[PDB]
RNA sequence: GUACGUGAAAUUGCUGAAAGGGAAGCAUUGGAAAUCAGUCUUAUAGGUCAGCAUCAGUUUUCGGGGGCGGAAAAAGAAUAAGGGAAGGUGGCUGUUUAUAGCCCUUGUUGUAAUACGUCCACUGGGGACUGAGGACUGCGGCUUGCCAAGGAUGCUGACAUAAUGGU
RNA sequence: UCUAGUGGGCCAUUUUUGGUAAGCAGAACUGGCGAUGCGGGAUGAACCGAACGUGAGGUUAAGGUGCCGGAAUGUACGCUCAUCAGACACCAGAAAAGGUGUUAGUUCGAACUAGCCCUGAAAAUGGAUGGCGCUUAAGCGUACUACCCAUACCUCACCGUCUGGGUUAAGAAGCUCAGACGAGUAGGCAGGCGUGGAGGUUUGUGACGAAGCCUUGGGCGUGAGCCUGGGUCGAACAGCCUCUAGUG
RNA sequence: UAUGUAUAAAAAUAGAGUCCUGUAUCGUAGAAGAUGGGCGAUGGUUG
């Protein structure tokens, strides 16, 4: 038994064995929906620009 | 993806080495090409992806001649199973005279005067096919494109 | 890169050990080199000092038989060849071999004067020596330590100049003709999209 | 799993190509200053456990069997069952008839001979 | 009489080597014409080949060869290494190799 | 490979400085470790806390705000020697403070032998009037009709077959 | 017959739950620091990240020519072999622990794919004295299963966010055997991190670094 | 053949082969020459060396798409304002956008882009070495059969040779 | 529990004693050498890196990439001109003070303060940055990528040891699965190889050629060694189990 | 050791006779290069 190691990494059948969660997981989810409102006080801005 | 049926390609190796020919259809393996027999002279043969320079030549077209009859049976040798071979009068046979079905004749020349043409509609081709590739002083292989 | 039978190298301008250094490396490679004009060829540093370096050099000899002891070539080829021998493995079949590769001469002789001479950019004066650094050539600090044809060699340069001179003038007036020849053809401009 | 030698030059005795009375075959070096017993750059190197080949076929020929001795056709018949294993040879003081005797039944036995010539 | 030579001219440098310790299981080739690495990965897995010629005429032909496989580049100069059915003699340091165009890619 | 980062930190809250004061460094570091150990050093030398009993409480990299416009930036320094008597203004003319503060570093480094470990960096600002400019070669770069030939041509492929024009 | 393999598909889905809540709490406590500090930025104020409690230790020396002190210190921490890592918790004994073996290893703080990757390709676990491959989640089973440590997944969650069980589950796991880095380390390796060199802490390179020796 | 059984090594002569520029000998790797055996020859299966394909393990090298983070990059662009001086443009050495412009501040386009950092159980190629094990068991995936899932097979050709290998 | 060897030590870091000094004598802590190869320092017992079963591939340490020499006659900014420059730790040795040397700085044209160079500097066979040579360096300082390769690390194959799990269906003294590891002088122990003689055994070999001997032949073993073809020869000799010793 | 055994100004570099190298020019199509024919040129390669 386990003759010979296989990576999961670069064998999906193996990470498939290991992780039977990999078939849904969806790492690319579209947090930001379009919108980012920029936050950085004034107070901070002109403490980073300071001297 | 760039050895596409139609398309001049170069023979790197075997006796027609630096030859420019048709590529008619894809085999499992190899491509079943030939360039116009009346031009270069090349059959109907099995060549390997790996000997072959697809030329960015424009296409040729081969739609109109079928290519479902060229299979690896078709180009298959003949059974040995014996160590005994060779010999002066087996030189004498095979040979173009010999062997060489008349029906591999009526294919070949059907498939060649079906790619004419073609060839003849685009210009300075013929001769393309008829010449040889090679290599001169200050060719660099990894600089030009074909 | 690019192999050659032979390479025939002006060695007008060059610097002693970068020109000696390609040149080793180059017969190592196996390629058959000749390097033509050794008077000509250059050395960072003013002459004095140059001179004094290899006045070092004549004090090497063998306390018994100097006929054993180091053997001191003045000509400015035979200098040059010292140089290059210095950077191949002489006592080894293999840069041994290498050296009967390497023909250095003074001026260039009848074989080579009509030969293609080219140049070696790594081992130029002008790419190499910021201006205003003295520099002295191996011609007049051989002319120092020994060597006794100086002025032969710039005689028979000065005829070969002159023959060479009057050739160009007879290639120009050739290819003069052949260009003008050339615009006549209209397939030049049928060549013209071709970038040719 | 096709035969396979680990090394194939033998281990010569350190100075047996300078010394006469020093034979070839190997002795552990036990100088205090040997440059082989402690082995340095370019000396030539000792048997080491190592070097042993594979259990599956050590002792094997190149043709895959084991060379048994033989001595007369009784030596032969105990290779009645073993005939892909081992390869018999026939031993050096055996007469001309006995040899001829055992060829014969080796060939019976479709034994081979490894000095049937 | 220039329409041959399909392939490219190499010169066999050395071995795979330090200072005092060499490999001669590896050659080093330069190929010409390649002056980087990157070049030098067009002619990775190229067959390279050693053509030489001897008095006796084995298959009737007085020409033997030895062949090898390019196999990784070498420095930043474009220098490329190969493996040889046979390892390469040492007194071939160099002489030309003939690196053919296949298998291609291109 | 510089970056300016700004730190801020304080020591650990105690019983006797239950609100401890934060102190602010502009330094330059290759990385924000290199940053942090620098501004550990400044504080231990000056206001008596350690990285043992103090923390980092910001860390951020300031990045130029008009790199596209040249500059001309006054660093001072204190050079440390073999006698470590040294006080160094210099002027440097760039577009980021970056780019000066490391030509700062390569000109000590040719000029006066000087390490990373030698220099420490007391200030460094951007001087806007040319007027203000006390440095004969700043002036001379400040000059308004400047014009120079351009030096250093030197322009494989060994054995040319040419002699090189390295001219205009 | 079939019992065994009823109650299995159901067991492989409770493991999948619990990797899908596992991946649920990685990303909902780095958006909540993000958060955090963008508002602290915006206010004007300062937030501090929290101190790793988690610290990946790579030894970079060889075995010869080591003080006792130093030499007992890392066979503790069983890195023995130049190149060789393992998962620490980050405490006032360990920090002690590491500032006598400064020059000799060098430490930082790991992130999920670090841990993730390390745990994968290069998982070993000790199963009765033995350096046994994690190519199955049973043979973690026999292992921590009474830790409730059921998976590959659950290991990483246990090293990731230092659970009770991170002493067994760090005791389990072989310690790893690195490759040299591939592009190689700093012109002089044994000097510190600060000074250009590549030993003692270097905060969140140990990622950069253990990304090349995979 | 009495200088007598066998007749070793040191040492010596002759013959053949090869080497040798101030030592020789030795180790590794291959060339050359010489020499030799296995193997096959046979009973669908099998001898030697090769080429490609699809896989597996290890690694190397180029490329693409995407998410997230930072002053929710800094800049910049286009477009509206205010202010400013120059290393002073038009106008006459001197002045403040004219017959050039620049800088500073603020809004809009903007939720801009790019770079950097970071991650994808996202993806496209090129190269190399390796094939240990030997009916079936397992863990998985697919849909009972299949599968890249507990270690290489498939399709072909050349030579059957001194080819490979040995000395 | 019984016993071997040892009871001349040496070097380096830091601390230090006696000493005009020493490759000097005497100590303290740790690491090395002795006993230890390997990559680098041109070379070297203890310096730097790294510790070693047999190999394949990949990647690195210290050190390096002009040529010798595998690897950029790389990138960026500077300094230096030396009538016998400079060139990488240990290390193969140099000082105060100086300069119409030059590049910078500090303070009131001047005094300075700092780098590089030069002077101070002065030996005996011809001669050593390792050599060649090198001057917008192939020198010096600093930053930055790419690259080169150790027996080190990584994956794999095989050898051995040790360790653990199986085996009443398998010379059970057998078979089978798995992991870790491999330097060695003095010394220890185990298992084997080879020699002379003795008991048993092998329907054992042999004048149709035993033993011995020679051999540009062939095979087996990690090895000690064994087997065999050809030649020479002429009367004996061997395998296995055990016994023994004037046994290499 | 060849596979195109192809290339002859001298110079200066704070200048040369357009420059900013030759990735250019010369040669290159044909059973390793066959057997015939029509137009065009009066050149080209070679014994």
């Amino acid at each position: 038994a386990h003759v010979q190691k296989k990576n999961p990494l670069k064998n999906k059948a193996v990470l498939s064995r290991l992780n039977p969660y990999a078939k849904a997981y969806k790492a690319n989810v579209k947090i930001n929906s379009e919108k980012t409102p920029k936050a950085a006080g004034e107070k901070f801005l002109s403490v980073l620009h300071e001297n | 993806a760039s050895l596409a049926p139609g398309t001049v390609c170069i023979l790197l190796a075997g006796r027609f080495r630096g030859k420019r020919v048709v590529v008619l259809s894809q085999l499992e393996d190899t491509l079943v090409v030939t360039g116009p027999y009346k031009v270069n002279g090349v059959p109907i043969r099995r060549v390997n992806h790996r000997y072959v320079i697809a030329t960015s030549a424009p296409k040729i077209d081969v739609s109109g001649v079928s290519v479902e009859k060229f299979t690896k049976a078709y180009f298959a040798k003949q059974k040995r199973s014996g160590p005994v071979k060779k010999d002066e009068a087996f030189f004498a046979e095979n040979a173009p005279k010999n062997a060489l079905p008349a029906e591999r004749i009526a294919d070949q020349k059907a498939v060649d005067a079906k790619l004419l043409p073609a060839i003849k509609a685009i210009p300075n081709m013929k001769e393309y096919l008829a010449a040889s590739f090679a290599l001169s002083n200050g060719d660099r292989p990894h600089l030009m494109k074909f | 890169s690019e192999f050659q039978k032979v390479v025939v190298i002006d060695a007008k301008g060059h610097l002693l050990g970068r020109l000696a250094s390609v040149v080793a490396k180059q017969l190592l490679g196996g390629q058959k080199v000749v390097v033509v004009r050794c008077e000509e060829l250059n050395i960072s540093g003013h002459f004095f000092r140059n001179k004094l370096k290899y006045l070092a050099y004549l004090r090497k000899a063998c306390r018994y038989n100097p006929s054993r002891g180091a053997f001191h070539f003045r000509a400015p080829s035979r200098i040059f060849q010292k140089a290059v021998r210095g950077m191949l493995p002489h006592k080894t079949a293999r840069g041994q071999a290498a050296l009967e590769h390497l023909q250095a001469v003074e001026g260039i002789p009848p074989p080579f004067d009509k030969q293609k001479r080219v140049v070696v950019p790594a081992a130029l004066r002008v790419l190499r020596l910021k201006p205003g650094r003295k520099y002295c050539t191996v011609g007049r600090l051989s002319s120092e330590v020994g060597w006794k044809y100086n002025d032969i060699v710039a005689k028979l340069e000065e005829r070969r100049k002159v023959k060479s001179a009057a050739f160009y003038q007879a290639k120009l007036a050739k290819q003069k003709k052949i260009a003008s020849a050339k615009e006549a053809s209209p397939v030049n401009q049928k060549l013209s999209q071709f970038g040719y | 799993v096709n035969i396979i030698k680990k090394r194939t030059k033998p281990f010569k005795r350190h100075q047996s190509d300078r010394f006469k009375r020093v034979g070839e075959s190997w002795r552990k070096p036990r100088g205090i200053d040997s440059c082989v017993r402690r082995r340095f750059r370019g000396t030539i190197s000792m048997p080491k456990i190592g070097y042993g080949n594979n259990k599956k076929t050590r002792y094997c020929m190149p043709n895959g069997l084991k060379a048994f001795l033989v001595r007369n056709v009784s030596d032969v018949e105990l290779l009645l069952m073993h005939n892909k294993t081992y390869a018999a040879e026939i031993a050096g003081n055996v007469s001309a008839r006995k040899r001829v005797e055992i060829v014969e039944k080796a060939r019976a036995l479709g034994v081979k001979v490894t000095n049937a010539g | 009489a220039q329409g041959h030579r399909l392939y490219v001219k190499a010169k066999h440098l050395s071995f795979q080597r330090s200072k005092h310790v060499i490999h001669p299981g590896t050659s080093i080739v330069k190929i010409e014409g390649c002056d980087s690495k990157e070049e030098a990965q067009f002619y990775l897995g190229k067959r390279v080949c050693y053509v030489y010629k001897s008095s006796k005429a084995v298959r009737g032909s007085k020409i033997r060869v030895i062949w090898g496989t390019i196999a990784r580049p070498h420095g930043n100069s474009g220098a490329v290494r190969a493996r040889f059915v046979h390892n390469l003699p040492a007194k071939t340091f160099g002489s030309s190799l003939r690196v053919m165009l296949y298998p291609s890619n291109i | 490979a510089l970056k300016e980062y700004q730190v801020v930190g304080r020591k650990v809250p105690t019983e006797h400085e239950p609100v401890p004061k934060l102190f602010r460094m502009r330094l330059f570091a290759p990385n924000e470790s290199v940053a942090k150990s620098r501004y550990w050093y400044f504080l231990k030398m000056i206001n008596k806390v350690k990285k043992a009993t103090g923390e980092i409480v910001a860390i951020n990299e300031i990045s130029e705000p008009k790199p596209l416009k040249a500059k001309v930036f006054g660093i001072w320094i204190r050079y440390d020697s073999r006698s470590g008597t040294h006080n160094m203004y210099k002027e440097f003319r760039d577009t980021t403070r970056v780019g000066a503060v490391e030509a700062m570093y390569a000109d000590m480094a040719a000029r006066h032998r000087a390490r990373f470990r030698s220099i420490r960096i007391l200030k460094v600002v951007e001087v806007e009037k040319k007027e203000d400019v006390r440095r004969n070669y700043v002036k001379q770069l400040l000059n308004p009709h400047l014009k120079f030939p351009l030096p250093h041509r030197r322009t494989k492929k060994v054995f040319a077959p040419h002699r090189p024009s390295t001219f205009y | 017959a079939a019992e065994k393999k009823s109650a299995r598909q159901k067991k492989r889905e409770l493991i999948a739950k619990r990797a899908e809540a596992y991946e649920a709490e990685y990303r909902a406590a780095e958006r909540e620091q993000i958060e955090l500090a963008r508002k602290a930025r915006a206010e004007g104020n300062y937030f501090v990240p929290h101190e790793p409690k988690l610290i990946f230790v790579v030894r970079i020396r060889g075995i010869n020519n080591i003080p006792p002190k130093a030499r007992k210190i890392m066979q503790l921490l069983r890195l023995l072999q130049i190149n060789n890592g393992i998962f620490v918790k980050f405490n006032k004994a360990i920090k002690e622990m590491l500032q006598v073996v400064e020059p000799y290893v060098t430490y930082g703080i790991p992130n999920h794919k670090t841990v993730r990757e390390l745990i994968y390709k290069r998982g070993f676990g000790k199963v009765n004295k033995q350096r046994i491959p994690l190519s199955d989640n049973a043979i973690i089973e026999a292992a921590l299963g009474k830790y409730s440590i059921l998976s590959v997944e659950d290991l990483i969650h246990e090293i990731y966010t230092v659970g009770p069980n991170f002493k067994q589950a760090a005791n389990f796991l072989w310690p790893f055997k690195l490759s040299s880095p591939l592009g190689g380390w700093r012109e002089r390796k044994f000097k510190h991190f600060i000074e250009g060199g590549d030993a003692g802490k270097r905060d969140e390179h140990i990622n950069g670094l253990v990304q090349k020796m995979l």
